[PDB]
RNA sequence: AAAAAAAAAAAA
């Protein structure tokens, strides 16, 4: 329930610029599996 | 009671609570006139025709 | 490798590092080092090598302060810590 | 030991002054006023700021005729001239611009200061444009030819004042090094040197119709007299970094104060008639507080200051006010005075 | 009969594709600033495709770009010439 | 059964199609004008109409047509609470 | 967030490395530019 | 024209070179350095004339170290508090600080405008002008915060 | 027909800009025989 | 996602989905960004990335 | 004038402190962290 | 002697011709007059003196209080405070 | 003057308390740093000691 | 009704 610094940066489009965020690896590993996991879970049981 | 978002705070007073009631504030932000148009209009003479000045 | 437990010839060098450079330069004191990245080495001294960071047992206030806290805002555990007085980490704990 | 006089006229009697009180506040600037030029025929004034913008605003209404751009840093200097259709500008970019008037462009360039230029007069009889800056020197410029004619040598900082009249004295450089040095403009030469502030001497004005001056630094005004430069008198009381100095055609000197502050002094006798302190702009510092240039009107009957926190404030004398409201609370003292 | 045409914020965005192409740091080498001229030609013609083709501005921002991208290649080799650079130059195949 | 036909989020932005009948348009431009009266009409300049299309297809812009996307904008900004998000009038587009 | 780690008596080589560049590094005062003018001034001594 | 030239070239080869003594005019590539001298000098002259008479003037640099370390936490969003420094010189310190974060940001919203036009081919201008809105959004979101 | 181009002199007036004005109303004009453009220079105040 | 409130959000998740994921996706959005010497801890908002 | 009496009031008063800079160390010093925290202002900020 | 290079330009200075002011004094009461005058003219034209459809939303009158934008325009002497800068920053960051 | 120097000198040359510096200037101003900032940060030096608390 | 040097390749 506690983690890393994340690291803020711009990425600029000449029109807008808008935030870029540096995650820790290891907790990029995980969000990833959850992220497919919660996609594929709220799909099979029709969320949206 | 009221909710102030963060969009609409006011950090300062206004002018008039400011300077008082009998101070007339102003806020000018654009110019009455264009660029093109002289500070001191130049003595323009506006000749529209051939008139010969002494009798010849 | 880029990483590992913390040793305490680790920890003096890091804080002789700080005292020579600050803290707003951590490349420098991370290459001072050998196993640390500069991130490694500013969450050392963010979360144990800080010595404004309260090290002993918890008083009891702190625990009534941490209770409501955790009741108030669930799992915000980075914005409980500075109103509680500890790091994230240790009220967590 | 040098003798007084025991006469007791020595102190003249002041008259009768209204006090001042706030008028308008003109927003816009992006940067500290620190120009202003009221035109010869009374009808618009001239604020350089911060933000390196030139406005004309009309001066009845307070209300923005015209933004000129062109320099780069802050507008230091400002002259409308009441001879040409023309004003003239300096900056912090080192460069001196003559303004036509009649078409809103930079037609002149005034090239020679190494470093930013603080003041700009104009000779009032003579077509000549004088100007001090951070290089110690008073450039004396030859308005047709854009030539540096003189080089006015001899201070040792930043020339922050300048006065020209139409008899020598011709020149009055103050500077940040103390000193005061009246300028013979005919040969380049110090006619003289007044070394009585301690501090930067920052402001100097003229009177319209009397052959006198007045400097101003810290703490300290002096009132001297022409063409020998003789000490004349001390206005006493504004305890901050005086900025500016406006006399009146009814004999008002106005000191503004670094810190926000402000004094309204009568010329003959030195006496003190009112003492402001000036009101921030909302959303500023107090460290913002203060009065950076000011001007009076032709007519005199409206002093405008440009201020620190970016705003224009116009002055008018209390029309509701008699000598009994506002008594004069001057006695003549019978003190020493160690000088 | 929906009429379909390219939004202005989108010619915008590939006009400023472009411009970040010719910002890059790779953007000396010929065959680098052609490949990325490449990816984002067929990016935006393979999203727009009729509404593209129905687009005044958007054609003339894309021969403005393609010219850029040229004259970028031609700036890289000093001289400005058209002579020099024939069609063959630039839209040979990189097989040839 | 309902005005609001189609509806459409892309993430964060909306699309709703609305169908009224002459009644219904008529009791909620009635009810915005009685909420924020306009009696000069001051809505023809902030209100949007593609400037990209012709000058025959960009029509016409009368009073009921602009006083009714105003209302159907007022409604449903109207519905959001600000202190989670609104809908800003700069952001908007209504076409009627 | 775990205190620390206690030493060894037989200290490893990789500590002594590191604990001696850190004694050179923590004493490093002057630039290359510095560093040359005062060997030039010590050549220069020398020379005369 | 190319017969002042040659008479320049005949003038630097028969009486030498007046490098030294002219002013140059501030261009783009100084604009920022002349910024920092002139503000230099008129913070160094307010101090002048808030000293005291008899006050030890010689450590007065100081007080501009003070401001380039107060400048560097305004772009930090630290707020920057020195024990024991005095009320004027504080003054002074925050009001050239607001000065030059005014200037800051109308250069960076200036930037920002040429470069949204499309006026702008620099890439080293980008970048500034990038790192300038981080700052500025940086602080807005910790105020938000 | 076989002059020079210049650089437009008055790079303001452009009809998109201008919106539905009533005073050039497009199908209140009788449209004949079109204008050409040497007419509009041949009677430069009454054609422009 | 400027103005999500974190615990609202916990909320709504924890009615969507077992309440150890939600826990974990709503400390995960509280965490601190750094830019340079630049530093805040989000508290209010969304983490998009 | 003559010169303005001055007590050792205000020579205290004007004391200048030497600035602790937490980005720069042109001299290379190694300044204790004591002194490296005293211009912090965050550390005089109420957590209400 | 002296040391610059300026190639002749603007060789003759514009003098104020009649009907552009400037050379022509008059008493100060007058323009005070005029001053007051101009200005009570300015004053006084200022003050003028010469089923239901919408019934299950969750959520009703959330948009009152947002057209009172524009009461009276207020600058703010606070560069990152100021409506300039957060309509800059809205636009330019998203 | 030159006695006073000295003995100025010799009463600097004494490495009496606990050391940080590295150079005699960096001594100097961190005895000038003490001289100014005891009053202000001797709660944060007792907080350096102890190893806990603020 | 038809638009073509420098940075930058370093003080016996």
């Amino acid at each position: 329930r506690a983690f890393k610094e994340v690291g803020i940066d711009m990425n600029d489009n000449y029109s807008t610029i808008n935030p870029v965020y540096d995650v820790e690896p290891i907790e990029k590993i995980s969000d990833a599996y959850l992220d497919q996991y919660l996609w594929y879970q709220a799909d099979q049981r029709h969320l949206f | 009671n009221a909710v102030i978002l963060h969009e609409d705070k006011q950090y300062y007073p206004t002018a008039a609570q400011v300077f008082g009631e009998g101070v007339e504030t102003l806020v000018q932000e654009e110019d009455a006139q264009p660029l093109t148009q002289p500070i001191i209009a130049p003595v323009e003479q506006k000749k529209f025709s051939i008139q010969e000045a002494d009798l010849p | 490798v880029k990483g590992g437990v913390w040793t305490n010839i680790e920890d003096e060098i890091l804080k002789a590092a700080v005292s020579k450079y600050g803290l707003n330069q951590w490349a420098r004191v991370s290459s001072l080092l050998a196993r640390k990245t500069p991130k490694q080495c500013k969450a050392r001294w963010n979360e144990w090598l800080d010595p404004s960071i309260k090290k002993i047992e918890w008083s009891r206030e702190e625990d009534e302060k941490l209770l409501h806290l955790a009741k108030l805002m669930p799992t915000q555990w980075r914005t409980i810590a500075p109103i509680v007085g500890r790091t994230a980490n240790q009220c967590l704990e | 030991l040098v003798r007084r006089s025991e006469s007791l006229l020595a102190q003249p009697r002041p008259d009768w002054h209204p006090p001042w009180k706030l008028m308008r506040v003109i927003s816009g600037h992006l940067g500290w006023v620190r120009a202003l030029a009221v035109e010869p025929n009374n009808q618009w004034f001239a604020s350089g700021a911060g933000d390196r913008t030139i406005k004309i605003w009309d001066l009845a209404s307070g209300q923005l005729r015209l933004t000129l751009t062109g320099h780069i840093s802050t507008v230091r200097g400002l002259a409308v001239s009441p001879r040409h259709p023309y004003m003239f500008s300096c900056g912090e970019d080192k460069m001196v611009k003559c303004w036509d008037l009649e078409t809103n462009k930079v037609i002149r360039h005034y090239h020679g200061h190494l470093s930013g230029v603080y003041t700009l007069k104009l000779h009032p009889t003579l077509d000549v444009l004088v100007t001090g800056g951070r290089d110690g020197v008073a450039r004396v410029w030859d308005m047709r030819t854009r030539s540096n004619v003189h080089v006015l040598s001899g201070h040792t900082g930043t020339v922050a004042d300048l006065v020209c009249q139409e008899a020598d004295p011709q020149v009055i450089t103050g500077s940040l090094d103390s000193t005061v040095r009246m300028w013979d403009l005919a040969a380049g030469k110090t006619m003289g040197v007044l070394t009585h502030h301690k501090k930067g001497v920052r402001a100097l004005v003229t009177h319209p119709t009397e052959f006198t001056f007045a400097t101003a630094s810290t703490g300290s005004i002096k009132q001297w007299k022409c063409p020998e430069g003789a000490f004349m008198q001390n206005f006493e009381g504004h305890n901050a970094i005086i900025n500016t100095l406006a006399v009146n055609d009814q004999n008002v000197l106005f000191s503004g104060g670094d810190n926000g502050s402000m004094s309204f002094w009568d010329w003959k006798s030195g006496y003190r008639f009112q003492s402001l302190d000036t009101t921030a702009q909302p959303g500023s510092l107090d460290a913002e507080l203060g009065i950076m240039s000011s001007t009076f009107d032709m007519s005199g009957a409206r002093l405008i200051t440009g201020e620190a926190d970016k705003t224009i404030k116009i002055w008018k004398e209390d029309t509701t006010a008699t000598p009994e409201t506002h008594p004069i609370e001057w006695k003549p003292s019978l003190v020493r005075r160690k000088y | 009969h929906a009429f379909l045409q390219v939004t202005e914020e989108d010619i915008q965005k590939f006009n400023n594709r472009i411009r970040q192409i010719l910002m890059s740091s790779g953007s000396t080498t010929f065959t680098k600033i052609a490949n990325k001229w490449n990816t984002a030609l067929i990016a935006l013609f393979t999203y727009y495709r009729e509404a593209a083709v129905s687009t005044v501005n958007l054609l003339d921002t894309i021969v403005k770009c393609e010219t850029k991208i040229q004259t970028r290649v031609k700036i890289g080799l000093n001289s400005k010439m058209p002579s020099r650079f024939p069609p063959a130059v630039f839209y040979t195949p990189k097989e040839l | 059964r309902h005005p609001i036909r189609l509806y459409t989020r892309y993430i964060d932005k909306i699309w709703v199609f609305l169908r009224f009948t002459a009644e219904e348009s008529r009791d909620l431009i009635q009810r915005f004008l009685t909420e924020q009266p306009d009696p000069n009409f001051e809505n023809v300049i902030g209100f949007k109409s593609k400037k990209c299309w012709p000058r025959d297809s960009r029509m016409r812009l009368m009073r009921h047509d602009v006083n009714l996307g105003r209302a159907v904008f007022w409604d449903l900004k109207n519905r959001l609470p600000r202190s989670v998000t609104t809908i800003e009038w700069d952001d908007t587009f209504v076409s009627v | 967030t775990k205190p620390a780690r206690p030493d060894t008596i037989d200290l490893d080589e990789d500590e002594k490395e590191m604990l001696s560049e850190a004694r050179a590094r923590l004493a490093n005062t002057q630039g290359k530019k510095a560093k040359r003018k005062a060997r030039e001034r010590q050549q220069e001594e020398s020379r005369r | 024209l190319l017969e002042r030239w040659l008479g320049n070239l005949l003038s630097r080869q028969f009486e030498g070179r007046h490098s030294k003594g002219v002013a140059k005019t501030v261009t783009k590539q100084r604009v920022e350095s002349h910024f920092d001298l002139e503000l230099r000098a008129s913070v160094m002259a307010d101090l002048m004339d808030m000293m005291p008479e008899g006050i030890k003037q010689s450590k007065v640099n100081t007080v501009l170290q003070h401001l380039s370390e107060a400048w560097r936490c305004w772009k930090s969003n630290i707020p920057w508090k020195v024990p024991g420094l005095p009320a004027p010189i504080e003054n002074i310190i925050l009001r050239y600080v607001k000065a030059k974060a005014d200037w800051w940001i109308s250069v960076a919203h200036y930037n920002r405008e040429r470069i949204r036009r499309g006026a702008t081919v620099d890439k080293t201008v980008a970048k500034k002008n990038v790192g300038r809105l981080t700052r500025l959004w940086l602080k807005a979101e910790q105020e938000r915060q | 027909p076989g002059g020079p181009r210049f650089e437009p002199l008055y790079k303001d007036i452009d009809p998109n800009d201008e919106d539905f004005g009533e005073f050039n109303a497009m199908d209140r004009i009788i449209f004949r025989n079109p204008i050409r453009t040497e007419t509009r220079v041949a009677y430069p105040y009454l054609y422009n | 996602y400027e103005k999500i409130e974190l615990t609202l959000l916990n909320s709504l998740l924890r009615l969507i989905m077992d309440h150890n994921l939600a826990d974990y996706i709503t400390a995960k959005n509280n965490v601190t960004l750094t830019y340079k010497d630049m530093s805040h801890v989000n508290s209010y908002g969304m983490i998009r990335g | 004038s003559p010169p303005r009496k001055l007590t050792a009031e205000d020579q205290e008063a004007w004391r200048i402190p030497p600035p602790v800079s937490m980005w720069k160390n042109p001299k290379g010093f190694t300044i204790p962290l004591d002194k490296r925290l005293a211009a912090d202002g965050r550390q005089l900020q109420e957590v209400q | 002697a002296y040391h610059q290079r300026l190639l002749p330009a603007y060789t003759t200075l514009k003098f104020r011709q009649p009907g552009q002011g400037g050379a022509a004094d008059k008493s100060t009461r007058d323009l005070r007059a005029e001053l007051e005058a101009a200005e009570a003219a300015h004053y006084a034209k200022l003050k003028g003196a010469p089923r239901r459809w919408d019934e299950d939303v969750v959520f009703k009158n959330q948009a009152r209080g947002t057209e009172d934008k524009g009461k009276r325009k207020e600058f703010v002497n606070d560069l990152l405070r100021s409506d300039f800068h957060k309509r800059f920053m809205s636009k330019y960051v998203r | 003057s030159l006695k006073r120097r000295r003995e100025k000198l010799a009463k600097s040359g004494e490495e009496h308390g606990d050391v940080t510096y590295i150079n005699e200037k960096n001594k100097q101003f961190n005895a000038k740093l003490a001289r100014f900032y005891n009053k202000y940060t001797a709660e944060i030096r007792d907080s350096f000691e102890r190893g806990t608390m603020v």
